[PDB]
């Protein structure tokens, strides 16, 4: 099979820690609602997270 | 001359048997018991039911991460 490069890759991951990212936790999703559950039929109603990786 | 038995000053103690101290008997007892009972049932609910509030509360944080 393929895999796609080491570019798309290194991209800003949130570097905080695990009580400051549970800390908000509850506006963070509640607003922003765009990209995350269109992100969730990119994997759920289509598996394969190689065509999504957008 | 200088023998025992003297002239006065007696009791005696009792041959009694007795020592009803009682007590609180006859149907007062078993209603400190179920009162009582109910009162730690009526604790509950107050409680178990604010901590599955909680327990929600707790699960939320869960699901909204995790995209």
């Amino acid at each position: 099979v393929e895999l796609p490069s080491l570019e798309d890759l290194k991209v800003q991951e949130v570097k905080v820690s695990s009580s400051v990212l549970k800390a908000a936790a509850h506006h963070y999703g509640a607003q922003c609602d765009k990209p995350n559950k269109e992100f969730m039929l990119c994997r759920w109603e289509e598996k394969d997270p190689r065509r999504c990786l957008e | 001359k200088q023998d025992m038995p003297p002239v006065g000053g007696y009791g005696p103690i009792d041959y009694k048997r007795n020592l009803p101290r009682r007590g609180l008997s006859g149907y007062s007892m078993f209603a400190v018991g179920i009162g009582a009972l109910l009162f730690g049932y009526w604790s509950m609910m107050k409680w178990n039911r604010e901590r599955r509030r909680l327990q929600i509360e707790d699960f939320e944080a869960r699901i909204a991460l995790m995209p």
